[PDB]
């Protein structure tokens, strides 16, 4: 229910899957980047990769939904 | 210990999520400190 066109770059679904929304956000410290789905974000650090944007270490991931 | 049962929601501000919790821009509600 987003309403801001500048944000359209952030509002994209999971870029790896595009089968599900971007419900995988990566927290590093006090900020986090919304970049993939929850499943991909978990798999990403398992592969040894850090945040794809800022490469700051992934402390945790959260599962967002409207439920 | 500051967690809420529905902390797994996208919130726009602290008042956008139930319970005694705050909202981060990273779509996380709550403050697990204490
Ligand atoms: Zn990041
Ligand atoms: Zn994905």
């Amino acid at each position: 229910m987003y309403s801001g066109e500048d944000c359209q770059n952030l509002l994209k679904p999971c870029s790896l899957c595009e089968k599900r929304p971007r419900d995988g956000n990566i927290i590093h410290g006090r900020t986090g980047h919304l970049v993939t789905c929850f499943h991909c974000a978990r798999r990403l650090k398992k592969a040894g990769a850090s945040c794809p944007i800022c490469k700051k270490e992934i402390q945790l991931v959260i599962k967002v939904f409207i439920a | 210990g500051g967690v809420c049962p529905n902390l797994y929601l996208l919130c726009r501000r602290d008042s956008d999520c139930p319970g005694a919790c705050i909202c981060r821009h990273d779509s996380y509600c709550g403050s697990g400190s204490d």
